[PDB]
């Protein structure tokens, strides 16, 4: 019938998972009101700070354990970081973040290493 | 709402696109190329304004070779409400751009036969971007209509299981039917990358639900609905079972008894906070 | 001998052209692309011979997908015969080339369609470029013969009018009568984008006509034209009477009464100079 | 019978407003030039910075005044500056003009508001 002469077309939204990093400006005033104290502001920049863990996760493999794990430990270091950072140190806060999440990480593995 | 204006202006266009255009230039289809990037455009630009209206980080609005796409940011970490509504701003597009269609066909603007041609490319269209597949919106109604009454994580997993064996009937119906038109294997081949992508994302996409839990707002709260489970597995394994908008007193069995009410607050903070995920839940009755 | 070197060196091409043309290279259209792009090259570089005949700047030679543009920077800064020279070079080349045609196809050198095809598209092309509208070809023409009779002001209104009603007309007839034609929508487009630039415009083109006039230096003297206002008129408004290529005296009126002759020179450099504005004929009648 | 076969097209001039910035080189024997007692020099040089009136006219919009009377205090702020400019110095001379006419624009709004 009408199959022959068809076109097909899509229209649909894509919901990325890794926002793309932020610049200097938001992340500043996200500081600021993390100062002044809102639970808000810390989910918005876990949420926009989450690639670093896809990051360390996929250099981190070859090590024969499970997904969920570490993801966990990932974002649990991460929040660890974002809640002891200073801007005293000299650094910048992502270098910081990966460092804790590496950190996390040697943690878990040398917990695994000390039960087997 | 400038950012309608922002959004319309920051249209991008694939670079193939102009080479369609090209082709088509000197061929004689422009008549179905422009009623194809109307129909389009207007879905997109339905999506986008009615998106900005509940307050979402729309990235940019952009027109791949094949169709278009939205690029919406927030991913399973909101109530259901705004969500089905949004998604619903296409299927309930067309009907005023057939009411459109036909009184400028009685007006005789155009004659009588871009009218039928319009007609059937957009009644094309809307039936093709409502199969039960993830994505389009048949994805996107029927994933919402399972996150109603049962977890999250089992919707999902439901979800994309039933998208896979939909795709693979609408493959063989292809393979079966028609050898040719080009248009329904870039289509499967599409949709076989997304559910790739989104088979691949569901760790992430899980963990960015259960922290948005975490920091709530208390976001229209809803009836309470409890929960009871026994003191012998792991609390990774009961937290899983969290429905979408839904505080959940936990109720814990004890050897078959009953022995305490907990809220999600109390273990979910020592699941995060304390650092408690990997060890039990049965000692967190007496964590000090 | 040298001054046309970079004028050979400075063609500009848009990339959209170049996929056009070599699409229209691949599927068949090859007597067509030659003809066109040597009618739009043979237009452009005479209308470029000329500008660059009277020593102008002239910055690029561009070809867009839809036409050719010779970008100048001498806007109200000539008088009008050097702009007419220049424009009249336009409409000028087409004769020439039919001369060689009807010689060259006559003896038989390649065939009769080609000619036809030639002469049909080189009319065409001819008689488009003269339709009353800004910027094109006639529609400047239309705009000198205001300002040799107008001042500057009332002939910039009366011209930018007199192509907008005519853009409007164009406009409804390519939509609402002509089939698709999308070469007739392209024009439409582009002439309203340009119109409403110019319009956005129109305040700069009177002060640097002003500024120009400023410092002429004995510049090939001409007809010397009586001007009367009133007493009590700004300077603004009295300035605002300054056609092209006239000297105007300006005769004071103190309802009924009149003091002095005052020479054009000596008001412009009150206004610019002295800083002496935002008064009256009596505050430049009597100084510090 | 005609129609559906034309190929509109254009062919204009396009005279635009706007000048080109000047060279880095040029510039010296502009002054020069000028110093040793030239206008059309200064003409050349008054109309290729003409954008500077634009771009602070633009930004002070939005303020109940009419484009001409600000469109004029800036010609007249920048042939003031240019006029009495000193390379001896060394400064970008951008930033000379746009500090005379931004100047300028303020003096004359502060004189009309104090008309009032
Ligand atoms: C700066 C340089 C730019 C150069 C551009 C490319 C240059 C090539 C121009 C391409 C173009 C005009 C398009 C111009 C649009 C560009 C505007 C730009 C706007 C940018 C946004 C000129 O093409 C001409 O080339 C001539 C050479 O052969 C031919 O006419 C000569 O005439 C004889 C004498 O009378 C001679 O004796 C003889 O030799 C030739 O027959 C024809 O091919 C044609 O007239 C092709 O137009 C197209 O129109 C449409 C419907 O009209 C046609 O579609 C289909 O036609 C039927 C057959 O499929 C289908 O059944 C129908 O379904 C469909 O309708 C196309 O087919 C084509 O015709
Ligand atoms: C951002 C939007 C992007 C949209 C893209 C372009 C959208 C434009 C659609 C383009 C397209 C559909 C193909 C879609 C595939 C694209 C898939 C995209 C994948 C990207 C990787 C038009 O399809 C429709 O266009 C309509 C235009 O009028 C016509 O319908 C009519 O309209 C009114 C007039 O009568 C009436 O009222 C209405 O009753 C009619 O029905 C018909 O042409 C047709 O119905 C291509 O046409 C296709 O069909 C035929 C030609 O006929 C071609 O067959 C060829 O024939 C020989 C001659 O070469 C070849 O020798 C042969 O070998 C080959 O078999 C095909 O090969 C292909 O050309
Ligand atoms: C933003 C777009 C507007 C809202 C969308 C509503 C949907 C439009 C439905 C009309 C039929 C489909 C048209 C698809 C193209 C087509 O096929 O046009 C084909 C027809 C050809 O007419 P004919 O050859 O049959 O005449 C036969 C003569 N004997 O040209 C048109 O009629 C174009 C005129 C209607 C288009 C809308 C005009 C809007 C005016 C304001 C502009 C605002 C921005 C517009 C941006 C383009």
């Amino acid at each position: 019938f009408v199959v022959k002469e068809l076109v097909f077309l899509v229209s649909y939204v894509k919901n990325n998972a890794f926002p793309q990093p932020l610049s200097s400006s938001e992340e500043k005033k996200y500081l600021e009101l993390m100062a002044k104290g809102d639970e808000h502001a810390r989910n918005m920049l876990i949420e926009h700070n989450l690639r670093l863990v896809a990051h360390i996760v996929k250099k981190f493999e070859n090590t024969g354990e499970d997904a969920e794990d570490l993801i966990s430990i990932g974002t649990i270091g991460l929040i660890k970081g974002i809640e002891s950072y200073s801007a005293g140190k000299g650094t910048k806060l992502a270098t910081y973040a990966a460092r804790c999440i590496e950190n996390e990480i040697l943690m878990h593995l040398r917990a695994l290493k000390k039960t087997k | 709402m400038n950012k309608w204006l922002d959004l319309i202006l920051k249209i991008h266009v694939h670079p193939f696109l102009w080479i369609i255009a090209a082709l088509g230039l000197l061929t004689g289809h422009m008549k179905a190329l422009l009623c194809l990037l109307l129909i389009v455009l207007i879905h997109q630009l339905g999506h986008a304004a009615l998106a900005v209206f509940f307050s979402w980080r729309i990235k940019r609005v952009f027109l791949l070779p094949f169709g278009g796409t939205v690029e919406v940011e927030e991913h399973g970490n909101r109530p259901l409400k705004e969500e089905f509504a949004v998604i619903i701003a296409g299927p309930l597009q067309h009907i005023w751009l057939q009411f459109a269609a036909w009184m400028l066909a009685e007006v005789s603007v155009i004659h009588q036969h871009t009218f039928e041609l319009f007609t059937f490319y957009n009644l094309s269209i809307l039936f093709v971007n409502l199969l039960p597949i993830w994505p389009l919106d048949g994805g996107k109604l029927l994933f919402l209509l399972f996150s109603k009454q049962l977890p999250f994580q089992k919707a999902h997993r439901l979800n994309l299981k039933t998208s896979l064996c939909f795709c693979l009937l609408l493959g063989c119906w292809v393979l079966f039917v028609i050898p040719l038109q080009i248009s329904a294997w870039v289509l499967f081949v599409f949709l076989a990358v997304s559910l790739f992508e989104e088979y691949r994302q569901r760790h992430y996409i899980h963990v960015r639900f259960l922290l948005e839990r975490y920091y709530g707002k208390n976001r229209e709260l809803e009836k309470l609905l409890p929960l009871t489970v026994k003191a012998e597995d792991k609390v990774y394994h009961v937290m899983a079972e969290f429905k979408r908008g839904c505080k959940h007193p936990i109720i814990i069995e004890k050897s078959g008894q009953k022995l305490s009410q907990l809220d999600e607050n109390e273990v979910l903070h020592a699941y995060f906070a304390d650092k408690r995920t990997n060890s039990s839940m049965e000692e967190l009755l007496l964590p000090y």
